[PDB]
């Protein structure tokens, strides 16, 4: 119940909420939040793998300088592999962070870049906090 | 219907008193059982899902059956009617293959040891003379194998012993027919002195570790009938283990049941003759639950400051290892909740080690705590004990791997005070025990140990591991110096970097490092790359192998022709333009163009490994544009299509031996876009260049063969599913599309088909046993024994005929013939 | 741009005619600080009324917001100053 409908994310949600709650329930993918600005997909790659064979990774970029921005999106070959990477592979910690691993509604282009209007995350464009692996006070 | 099973699936729990709360429930479903046409058959199978699935509250169900039974005992009948077919339910269909003949999770015998469990721990309910007649039918398929069915298998003797007599620790103590009792267990005695001492082969497989000290790895039924010894030597009398609900406080006063008054009054219902369903042959029944061996390494004196210990031969050990391991069992999907029943366990468990997640929310991981078990007892060591028992657990785990880290994550974020300082002292003793664990386990404790150090910040105490890292002469091939080395390879790899790992340890353990995985090209700059880094006689440390020295190297005009043309974004039009300029590399050499060209296959591979070695994602991209070339320089039609598809493996290995991370996936890249063979990457990892790595124990290298098995395995699961959909979608293209995927389905089977590989350590009088060739492959023959019991299992004909028995007769030595039979005695 | 930030202590609404040292006097109570900075107007050097105070730990910083930020502004001088984190 905690893995769900991750509210408020999806914007610019190509299909309607439903089918946005449709194929959310049986994917195969994770999006990785809060990461570390100098992780790497190679770290994200051993982390992931302790719940199964991974197919698939997509770093997150800042839409304007094309540099990591803090999230990623983890392609899980099963759906039953990446359940348990929900359960067992979000609450740690990875490169020493949070890694917040909801699993949103599939890979598609443009949803790696980050949304914000600085160019990186949206969630990044609000947060003034000090958090050196971020980038600093955004 | 859906709010009296929340009623019956919240008690115990509460804040209430226990006994109030089951009179009180006791009244409620009578109330409800308004005799079966309104309820009762609601509360009937209700009640039997919580003596099947929640065997750590037994006692607590039993009591309210009890309760019930005194109210109405017709109900107390009908009730363990229908516990009985449950039983017949779960004992005939035991076998999986009814979840599909009846598509029901009716299935193993273990659920079915759990009902024979309540049935037992409804004594005070139902008659205990019958309860010994059941027990006389359980011992006497032992005495099957005499007489009465002269063929069957050891597990499913052991199994109706083993019910039996883990049943023991509830209501063994109950002298009526004394006489009757030392009968059975004289039966057993000898059952169990014969079997286990023939069928000895089983517990070297399944020994987590073959030393006698400080612990014994004993078997499971050796070790529960000196329990049940200790316990009759105890006058039956289980103290400080059972939190019953069923003989006190209202004719006593001491402390087990409020209801003892009213329960001596119901009559007790006989148990209708069982006899246990006769064991067809092993195919389309008896699946038969394989024997166990007993991880121990707490006792007395582990802790000295707590209320001491159950012992190891002591039913109070096997009744605590048994509720918490039925406990994690029961929640496991939420490690939030897993946290929340697995230590308080509760009867009722006072919050002595508050919980996890410092929220205490979940503030039921508190154990003594103060005794469910009845005095006083230090569930704190057994609880890091029974998680490492079965993330050890031959052949495997009861859950997924990580999720142990992340439950024992949350039992670290639980009472810091306590829980973490026994999770340090339980890290160091398998840390010095680590001279004879078995090698699955110590990758294992390689993965636990760096993924726990993963989520703190490395803050370990290396120089308490001095032993293997300043005593330095304990050569490196010796598990502790080894298992340091590749945990170190796996923080490595986790913490992101190799200079945070290089820091985090010692001088001293700098040695034991990980070492550099930047790239090793054979066509770089090499007369300059002579000074950066050709030391050659040093740099040792396995950096780069750079076997060039200048131009003059074959088809090395080619190779910087080939990386001009890597960059500036060449086409696969003009690769194979390149690709004509290395196979004429191959005409001047003597072959025109050599038809599978292994030199050319040199000159790509390493180029575009080189130009692609900025990150993962980039060699990806680069094997995903230039698959063509790759497939055609792999090779077509067989095994010249083998030959260069090594040579790719190789040359791919000698650019990337420095970084086991990238070479994995490569090795993982080649065979899902079918650049490379999974029976190619199998002869590739025992290739001569591949021994000289650390081994073929190398715990990378045994990880690319196991994830290469596995996604063979997973296609040919794959394929089958897809076969049986369309067998579901009445056989319209399932004349067509099953017969494509059962020949993807024995594509990857018959070419699981493995050959000989042990079939000369043992012709020179070397010692091929507990070598580096034996560490590896015969630990890796238990890792092929290991979770690949089904696929053992269904090429049997194969295995025994074709597989075993040609080698692996008498006419094998007995070194590698052992460890075939252990995986068949299980 | 003083040390670690959670360590830094945001006091604003400070009086007009103050002094560092007895804001430094006031802030020392709750833990001991690592610098101060008063803020002034760098078109001319008006007393901004707002000032950065680094205390040597986070937790020490915390407990003067809690207690001179809480009760309804820290009683400098005459005027009553609200204490939160640094914010920036």
């Amino acid at each position: 119940d905690t893995p769900s409908r991750y509210l408020l994310r999806k914007a610019r949600r190509n299909p309607n909420g439903l089918q946005e709650l449709r194929e959310s329930m049986k994917s195969s993918t994770i999006y990785v939040g809060n990461l570390s600005f100098y992780t790497s997909e190679e770290q994200i790659y051993e982390l992931f793998s302790k719940c199964g064979t991974i197919k698939r990774i997509i770093m997150g970029l800042d839409r304007f300088k094309f540099t990591p921005c803090g999230f990623c999106f983890i392609i899980y070959s099963c759906p039953d592999e990446a359940l348990n990477a929900l359960k067992y592979l979000s609450d740690t910690k990875l490169d020493e962070k949070t890694i917040t691993i909801d699993l949103d509604p599939g890979f598609e282009d443009g949803r790696q870049f980050g949304r914000g209007k600085s160019g990186g995350q949206v969630s990044d464009e609000l947060r003034f906090d000090f958090d050196a692996s971020r980038g600093g006070f955004a | 219907c859906k709010e009296m099973m929340p009623d019956i699936r919240t008690i115990g729990e509460s804040v209430k008193a226990f006994e109030d709360d089951i009179k009180f429930l006791s009244e409620a479903i009578m109330n409800e059982y308004g005799h079966e046409d309104y309820f009762n058959n609601a509360l009937l199978s209700t009640l039997n899902a919580v003596v099947v699935e929640q065997p750590q509250k037994q006692a607590a169900i039993a009591l309210l059956t009890m309760v019930v039974n005194s109210k109405n005992n017709v109900a107390g009948k009908s009730i363990i009617n229908y516990f009985f077919e449950e039983l017949q339910k779960w004992c005939k269909q035991t076998y999986n293959d009814e979840f599909k003949s009846t598509s029901n999770e009716t299935g193993p015998w273990n659920k079915i040891k759990l009902i024979l469990r309540f049935l037992s721990i409804l004594s005070p309910m139902f008659l205990v003379d019958e309860l010994i007649n059941i027990y006389k039918s359980l011992f006497e398929l032992s005495i099957e194998l005499n007489n009465l069915d002269p063929g069957n298998r050891v597990p499913l003797s052991e199994a109706i012993y083993t019910n039996t007599l883990l049943n023991i620790p509830y209501l063994f103590f109950f002298n009526r027919n004394n006489d009757g009792l030392r009968t059975k267990v004289e039966e057993l005695l000898a059952y169990v002195e014969q079997n286990y001492l023939v069928k000895t082969t089983d517990i070297n497989l399944l020994r987590e570790y073959n030393g006698e000290p400080p612990y014994e790895m004993v078997e499971l039924v050796r070790v529960v009938l000196p329990n049940v010894k200790k316990a009759l030597i105890n006058n039956l009398e289980q103290l400080n283990e059972l939190f019953p609900d069923w003989n006190h406080l209202l004719t006593p006063q001491t402390g087990d049941e409020g209801f003892n008054d009213a329960l001596t009054l119901p009559s007790v219902d006989d148990l209708k003759s069982f006899v246990r369903l006769n064991k067809n042959f092993g195919s389309v029944d008896s699946m038969w639950k394989t024997p166990r061996y007993a991880f121990h390494v707490y006792l007395p004196n582990s802790a000295g400051n707590f209320e001491t210990v159950v012992p190891i031969s002591t039913y109070a050990g096997q009744l605590f290892n048994d509720i918490i391991i039925d406990l994690v069992e029961s929640l496991e999907f939420n490690r939030k909740e897993v946290a929340r029943q697995v230590i308080t366990l509760d009867l009722f468990f006072k919050a002595g080690i508050f919980t996890e997640p410092g929220e205490s929310i979940a503030q039921l991981i508190a154990t003594y705590e103060e005794n469910p078990l009845a005095p006083t007892f230090k569930i704190e060591d057994l609880a890091i004990e029974t998680i490492l028992g079965l993330i050890f657990k031959l052949p495997s785990v009861s859950q997924p791997f990580a999720y142990f880290y992340t439950l024992l994550v949350d039992i670290c974020q639980n009472s810091p005070k306590a829980i973490a300082p026994v999770f340090g002292r339980a890290f160091r003793f398998f840390y010095s025990h680590l001279d004879s664990l078995d090698f699955e386990l110590k990758l294992r404790y390689l993965d636990w140990f760096s993924i726990q150090m993963s989520n703190f910040n490395f803050s370990w105490k290396w120089n308490e591991w001095e032993d293997d890292s300043i005593k330095f002469g304990k050569y490196f091939y010796n598990p502790k110096v080894n298992f340091a080395k590749n945990l170190i390879q796996k923080e490595l790899r986790l913490t992101s970097n190799f200079s945070e790992v290089e820091d985090s340890l010692p001088q001293e353990f700098t040695k034991y490092l990980d070492t550099s995985y930047i790239p090793r090209d054979q066509l770089i700059n090499y007369y300059q790359s002579l000074f950066t880094g050709y030391t050659v006689e040093e740099d040792s440390v396995r950096k780069n192998d750079l076997y060039f020295r200048q131009e003059g190297v074959p088809m090395e005009n080619t190779v910087r022709k080939i990386l001009d043309y890597t960059h500036k974004a060449n086409n696969s039009r003009e690769v194979t333009e390149l690709e004509s300029i290395l196979g004429e590399l191959k005409n001047e050499y003597g072959s025109i163009i050599s038809d599978f060209n292994r030199f050319v296959i040199i000159l790509l591979v390493q180029a575009v490994t080189d130009s692609g070695s900025r990150s993962l994602s980039h060699a990806n991209k680069y094997i995903n544009d230039l698959k063509e070339d790759l497939k055609t320089i792999f090779a077509k039609i067989e095994l010249d299509i083998e030959t260069k598809e090594y040579i790719i493996i190789e040359a791919v290995l000698t650019f990337w031996n420095a970084n086991p991370q990238t070479g994995f996936l490569v090795a993982d890249a080649f065979k899902y876009a079918g650049l490379l063979t999974s029976r190619t990457i199998f002869t590739f990892i025992f290739n001569e260049t591949g021994l000289k790595n650390n081994g073929l124990i190398e715990a990378t290298a045994i990880e690319a063969v196991f994830r290469n098995l596995s996604q063979q395995i997973s296609e040919e699961n794959e394929s089958g599913n897809n076969f049986e959909f369309v067998f579901e979608r009445l056989c319209t293209i399932a004349n067509s599309t099953i017969d494509l995927l059962d020949v993807n389905a024995d594509e990857d089977i018959e070419i699981p088909k493995v050959n000989g590989e042990m079939d000369i350590d043992d012709i020179e009088d070397d010692k091929l046993d507990l070598k580096w060739k034996y560490f590896t492959v015969i630990g890796f023959i238990k890792s092929i024994l290991r979770r690949y019991s089904h696929e053992y299992r269904e090429l049997a004909d194969k295995f025994i005929a074709n597989i075993d028995n040609a080698i692996p007769h008498e006419s094998t030595r007995r070194t590698i013939s052992n460890w075939i039979q252990e995986t068949k005695e299980v | 741009k003083d040390t670690d930030p959670y360590r830094t202590i945001f006091i604003g609404r400070l009086p007009y005619d103050l002094d560092e040292i007895e804001l430094q006097k006031y802030f020392v109570k709750f833990g001991e600080i690592e610098k101060i900075r008063i803020v002034k107007d760098k078109i001319t050097q008006k007393s901004k009324g707002y000032a950065f105070i680094v205390f040597k730990d986070p937790i020490s910083s915390k407990m003067a917001f809690k207690e001179i930020g809480v009760h309804r502004g820290i009683q400098i001088k005459d005027r009553i100053c609200i204490v939160d984190i640094e914010r920036g």
